[PDB]
């Protein structure tokens, strides 16, 4: 008869203990518009220099640490897509004709 | 086919109510009448137990069960769950509900 | 104003005598004293007042006593009588005044004012769970 | 013919004209659009006949 | 609203609402109460706009499954997930570069999404869903 | 005429309360094209794709700029974005008659418009002219994937991956086709012969295409009555 | 004003937020459309339920299982 639902999460019933903990460091984020942010990771935690903080955005370590700058690739350009079907040269004859075109409209 | 009691029973899902209804273990619905003519006794105390730690205070529930159970005083009632509810919609609202 | 409240209440009471029912009259002198709470005002004055506006009358009365010294041109009051749908509305706590009508706009002029509530009210300490 | 009500409403016509009522109707129904007159006879005969 | 020196206006009002006759008077009355009102807190009309929206917290809006997994949402997530997708498109539109009438439309619809998500059915048609 | 006309236009400006309409009204004012303008305009977009190019490789100093030069090839970099947006702003129209198909069904019409509106901006990135056809035979097939794909990917509270959205669509049509010609209901063991799968598999597929109701719906025959509220 | 809820305030200031209330308030910009995976049921990353922006859904466990 009854409909139950359940979130799906754990529920525990521990005791809250502010004194017997893990503990832990602090480290210092920097992003791109400076806004500093201070995560706490555990002591026993490698600290990532690069960190997504809760600006929105990454933010890198306070630190010079140095990550990785890129390690990325440019998706595609117009360009591209444009080299994929057509010649070198034949772009360079159409730059040719629209040189001669505006030769026409210019002093022509 | 129709007497019902609860001590404690289930709960709703978004609110934090007792979920009525005798299919349930089930509360009564304390209207809005009912807080007036407690209002009119100037009973402020047993209102605040109906509509914090009978309702809605989800740690408090569980402090008044264990003070009864350990034959203790009954704790103070905290804030009722629905007004952190409305807090929240607010906020969420752009509001700045200081 | 002191015969329309004899007015008002002999009248109703008038209503429950037909039905043969014992009303003693402070029940319904506790109302009437609600509704002329308010006063309208026509003149800004000196300090700060709009044509038409219903303030309170002892605190008509307070700001007078504070400016007519430094500045005496007090609002040109007058004592209206406001109903009841009305009164309740026109309340200083917004948030009693959320739980009547459309509750935006009772709300987006209250952020706009900043209005603070001081929970000073029985209605609003059951809403928050203080003690009333 | 024998009321005021049709002497005060064939004065309170103010649109007069068979096909000219005929598209006044049909832009009272469109509103939004250009008319065509013919099919504000038929249309009539849509929606009702 | 970045350009707008208040005090300008509150004065020009005052003085309008001063020297003023007629309705002229009575409405830059009106519109001395929220001149006056955003200048008497410490509030700022920059908030007027938005620039970020906030999220109520999702327990709120919860997705609790039933008996056979028969999920059930809220509501709210359909809107917020009709806003974020608008405004994913309108970052990749422009970061892309596109016609101004296709990024005009997307901020329209961005701007609508937003509209409904506080309120559905304030303008225009309310948005529904299954079963209308 | 000027009396239907004048008619026409009192009542075509009255509240424009449809952001629809006057999208509709809006894009409707750029004029269609045809093969040879595609051609025009599709030169004018690889001259100054190239353009741009030569400005790339010109970045860092391998010729001295000649001012007259300069400035056409910068014409000619920046005319063909305006044949690009001429040929986008053409062929809204196109993206408007496709997506009016494929409404009434999760999404919302505007969405699936700008969904189609990228998709017609990949069809006219990858456009040819030199293979000779009509654009719109080309940017249909574009316009339609963008489509499939938006209508794949944001039309559930849940996201589901494209394939698996596939499936159920297969599964859809081939259930609805089995109940038509069958006459009766399909069993799933049949149908997972139909699709050469398992059955628990196509359990498991059904189980994926449930959609998930809300908790705002006045289940109760109160109308205050809330379903969000009867779940333990 | 505290917002710790100790029960006594006796004031509520009402008020417009500004968009820097707004983003001083959140925990991190949600940026996907996606509530929960189909598969596992659990909250996809930064979307409308994410674990990392609002926190965890199983008590005092960290979403990898690590802590
Ligand atoms: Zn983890």
């Amino acid at each position: 008869r009854v409909l139950r639902g359940s979130r799906l999460g754990a529920v525990s019933y521990e005791t809250d203990r502010n004194h017997d903990l893990a503990p832990r460091q602090i480290a210092r984020y920097r992003t791109d518009n400076g806004e500093e942010f201070e995560v706490p990771f555990a002591d026993d935690a490698e600290i990532p220099g690069t960190w997504l903080c809760r600006n929105g955005m990454e933010g890198t370590l306070i630190e010079g640490d140095l990550p990785e700058p890129k390690k990325v690739k440019p998706p595609r350009t117009h360009w591209d897509m444009l080299l994929e079907r057509r010649s070198i040269e034949e772009l360079e004859e159409l730059l040719k004709e629209r040189l001669e075109l505006i030769r026409s409209r210019r002093r022509g | 086919d129709k007497i019902h009691a609860r001590s404690t029973g289930p709960y709703s899902m978004i609110t934090q109510q007792p979920l009525g209804g005798k299919a349930q273990f089930g509360g009564q619905r304390f209207g809005e009448m009912e807080c007036w003519a407690m209002q009119a006794y100037g009973a402020a105390y047993t209102l605040q137990e109906l509509l914090t730690i009978k309702s809605d205070d989800t740690v408090g529930r569980v402090k008044v069960y264990e003070a009864i159970v350990k034959g203790e005083n009954i704790p103070e009632p905290g804030i009722p769950e629905s007004f952190k509810v409305l807090l929240k919609e607010l906020q969420s609202l752009c509001l700045n509900v200081e | 104003p002191r015969e329309v409240q004899i007015h008002l209440v002999r009248e109703v009471q008038e209503v429950y005598r037909a039905q043969g029912v014992s009303i003693h009259d402070k029940h319904i002198e506790v109302i009437v004293r609600q509704m002329l709470r308010r006063v309208t005002i026509i003149d800004s004055g000196s300090t700060e007042f709009l044509p038409g506006s219903l303030i309170d009358r002892a605190e008509f009365e307070a700001e007078n006593r504070r400016v007519v010294a430094e500045g005496g041109e007090p609002a040109a009051g007058r004592p209206v009588l406001m109903g009841i749908t009305k009164a309740s509305l026109a309340t200083d706590s917004w948030l009693s005044a959320a739980s009547f009508q459309e509750t935006t706009r009772v709300l987006t002029d209250a952020a706009i004012n900043c209005r603070s509530d001081k929970l000073n009210g029985l209605k609003e300490n059951v809403i928050i769970g203080k003690l009333i | 013919g024998f009321s005021e009500i049709m002497r005060s409403t064939l004065e309170k016509d103010n649109t007069v004209g068979t096909d000219e009522a005929l598209l006044d109707i049909y832009r009272k129904l469109r509103p939004g659009e250009p008319p065509t007159k013919e099919s504000a006879q038929t249309l009539l005969e849509n929606l009702f006949f | 609203i970045e350009n707008f020196d208040i005090d300008a206006e509150a004065e020009s009002l005052r003085d309008v609402i001063r020297n003023g006759k007629g309705q002229k008077k009575l409405r830059a009355l009106k519109r001395l109460k929220v001149v006056a009102a955003f200048q008497q807190s410490g509030n700022s009309p920059m908030g007027m706009v938005l620039d970020a929206v906030p999220v109520i917290p999702p327990e709120l809006r919860p997705m609790v499954q039933l008996d056979g997994g028969r999920f059930a949402t809220s509501d709210l997530n359909d809107l917020y997930r009709r806003v974020i997708n608008r405004n994913n498109r309108l970052k990749r539109l422009i970061d892309l570069g596109a016609p101004e009438i296709i990024v005009n439309n997307e901020k329209r619809m961005l701007q609508e999404s937003v509209d409904a998500l506080f309120d559905n059915g304030r303008r225009g048609r309310p948005v529904t869903g299954p079963g209308n | 005429s000027e009396a239907l006309r004048q008619a026409r236009k009192d009542a075509e400006l009255t509240a424009s309360a449809d952001s629809v309409r006057a999208y509709l009204k809006q894009i409707g004012k750029v004029a269609l094209l045809n093969a040879e303008e595609e051609v025009e305009l599709a030169k004018r977009i690889e001259a100054g794709l190239y353009a741009t190019q030569l400005m790339t490789e010109l970045s860092e100093r391998g010729e001295k700029l000649p001012a007259a030069q300069r400035r056409d090839m910068m014409w000619i970099c920046r005319d063909g974005d305006r044949a690009k947006n001429h040929l986008l702003e053409a062929n809204l129209r196109l993206v408007v008659s496709l997506a009016k198909r494929y409404t009434g069904r999760g999404m919302a019409f505007l969405d699936l418009i700008q969904e189609g509106n990228l998709g017609l901006i990949r069809a006219v990135e990858k456009f040819d002219y030199t293979k000779g056809y009509k654009f719109s035979t080309y940017a249909t097939w574009w316009i339609r994937q963008a489509i499939t794909r938006a209508m794949a990917d944001q039309a559930r509270t849940i996201r589901i991956p494209v394939h698996m959205v596939e499936v159920i669509n297969k599964l859809g049509r081939i259930q609805r086709e089995l109940l038509q010609d069958l006459g009766r209901e399909p069993t799933p063991e049949e149908l997972a012969k139909e699709m050469d799968i398992t059955p628990e598999k196509v359990l498991e597929i059904q189980q994926y295409a449930r959609e998930p109701i809300s908790l705002d719906q006045t289940i109760g025959d109160e109308g205050d009555s809330q379903l969000g509220d009867f779940i333990e | 004003g505290a917002m710790l809820d100790v029960n006594f305030f006796d004031e509520l200031r009402i008020g417009l937020a500004t968009a820097e209330d707004i983003r001083q308030w959140s925990y991190g910009e949600v940026k996907k459309p996606e509530t929960i995976n189909y598969r596992t049921l659990k909250p996809e990353k930064d979307g409308l339920f994410c674990e990392k922006i609002f926190g965890p859904t199983r008590d005092w466990e960290c979403y990898c299982g690590k802590y």
